[PDB]
């Protein structure tokens, strides 16, 4: 279907083909040295340069090499710098330019290529799309947001664009306006919009409002494999770990973790309160927009696997305590942190991202009356010096109506059916 | 933006090839 070949191009066909041949037999470093003659004997070539950066760009997965990917990402480049360029072959060059440069954690380079492109090609409005994508991986939700504003004056009922649009009005607390957007979106079935993140954003705008069309969103999602299960909706998994709300320490084999935080609660409390009276501003606002009202701020010791040393010189002796157990300060997928909340405060029902770890709270100071957690269909309240552990990728829910703050200790964990290999090799949430 | 308690960002990790 697409148009390769320029005039010159089209007489030296039998050459480009023949090199073309050896990359799809998988021959990939004879197929780089036929495409390093045909650049070198036909310099102006843009299909012989195409061939060539499709050669590294096989070469790069072949040996898994991201020095190789970025020779190929210049190569393309190079393609769209020749004279004479089809336009279709210019489209895919920087097309899939600008994809590698995503895969390779290039955002602002990718963001370049996407510019690029709808300039290159002003009525194509699936590259304004892109584009969008470009600036929401950045996380420049404006720009993201005034690229699908432009799409949608064109073209109303693009659906990619649509969800995209509901997504960012959501992510600015625009709930009720993101509702229609991502509803009509995901009934388009316009392709990229079959995606578990318009689900659970739907679902959760939803569930905010008091819609009760949430769960059949949430159902579904299920059924269309983007989440484990209608309570369960968190989207960066690993498939067959066991799924319940609520654990015990024994259920999770962490009874050494989960005793030391027990004998030694009152440290991590009176630690906590110190930072409190004489640090407040240690403790940081959350920022997830998970609340309907109140006041919740936490202090984190470690995130990503990675302990803050700053945050440690506040709380010396629980870090210090806590470094004895790798399967939560090598968490990669959780937190270690202190968290506040005061009296008026409702977070939203809400899912964390990953199935991988599993949350330990450890009370410090509760209040005798009014804090309460949902996890699914159960509700359990905290006792200080004690832990409880649920597995917070289950929608989850918390009220604090009682007359005084409240403190706990928070401790992600490892799921304890992960193996050694896979704690080492997930990408760090 | 990270996603530490929930799940707003458009992606949550990051990218770094292979
Ligand atoms: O709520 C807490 O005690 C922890 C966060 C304190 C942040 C400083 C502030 O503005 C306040 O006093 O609210
Ligand atoms: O700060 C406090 O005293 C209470 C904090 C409860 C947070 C529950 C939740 O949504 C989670 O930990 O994932
Ligand atoms: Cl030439
Ligand atoms: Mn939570």
């Amino acid at each position: 279907k697409p148009k390769l070949l320029n005039k010159f191009d089209k007489t030296i066909k039998a050459e480009l083909d023949a090199a073309e041949k050896l990359r799809k037999r998988g021959k990939i470093e004879e197929a780089v040295n036929a495409f390093k003659e045909l650049v070198r004997k036909y310099p102006q070539s843009p299909r012989a340069r195409y061939g060539k950066a499709q050669c590294e760009d096989d070469l790069a997965e072949k040996r898994r090499s991201n020095e190789v990917l970025r020779g190929a990402i210049e190569t393309y480049q190079e393609v769209a710098s020749l004279p004479d360029v089809p336009a279709d072959l210019l489209k895919l060059s920087l097309k899939r330019r600008s994809d590698r440069q995503q895969f390779l954690g290039h955002m602002r380079g990718s963001l370049l290529t996407l510019q690029r492109l709808v300039q290159l090609f002003p009525n194509d409005t699936s590259l304004k799309n892109d584009l969008g994508v470009g600036y929401l991986l950045i996380g420049d939700n404006d720009n993201a947001k005034k690229v699908y504003e432009e799409v949608l004056s064109v073209t109303p009922n693009d659906g990619f664009a649509k969800v995209h649009y509901g997504f960012i009005l959501k992510a600015q607390n625009k709930i009720a306006e993101s509702i229609p957007y991502l509803k009509e979106g995901i009934e388009s079935g316009d392709p990229g919009t079959d995606d578990g993140r318009f689900y659970f954003h739907l679902g959760d705008a939803m569930q905010r409002v008091g819609n009760k069309e949430a769960y059949k969103w949430y159902e579904l999602g299920h059924k269309r494999g983007h989440f484990a299960s209608v309570w369960q909706r968190s989207l960066y998994n690993v498939n067959g770990l066991k799924a319940q709300p609520w654990w015990t320490p024994k259920e999770t084999g962490y009874t050494e973790l989960v005793k030391s935080l027990e004998r030694n609660w009152k440290l991590i409390r009176d630690e906590g309160l110190a930072v409190m009276d004489k640090a407040k501003g240690l403790f940081l606002p959350e920022d997830e927009n998970l609340r309907e009202k109140g006041d919740w701020s936490q202090f984190t010791l470690w995130q990503q696997g990675r302990r803050n040393e700053n945050a440690c010189k506040g709380a010396p002796k629980t870090c210090t305590l806590l470094e004895k157990f790798p399967e939560t300060t090598g968490c990669r997928r959780g937190q270690i942190k202190y968290s506040i909340m005061h009296p008026g405060t409702h977070v939203w029902p809400h899912t964390g991202p990953t199935n991988c770890r599993l949350r330990m709270h450890l009370g410090l100071v509760i209040p005798k009356e009014g804090c309460k957690i949902r996890c699914a269909n159960e509700t359990k309240t905290w006792e200080e010096g004690k832990v409880l552990i649920f597995d917070d990728s289950f929608e989850h829910e918390v009220w604090q109506d009682a007359s005084s703050f409240q403190l706990i200790f928070i401790v992600d964990v490892w799921h304890p059916e992960l193996t050694p290999q896979q704690r080492r090799s997930l990408p760090a949430i | 933006g990270k996603c530490k308690d929930g799940l707003g960002e458009y992606t949550c990790t990051s990218l770094e090839g292979f």
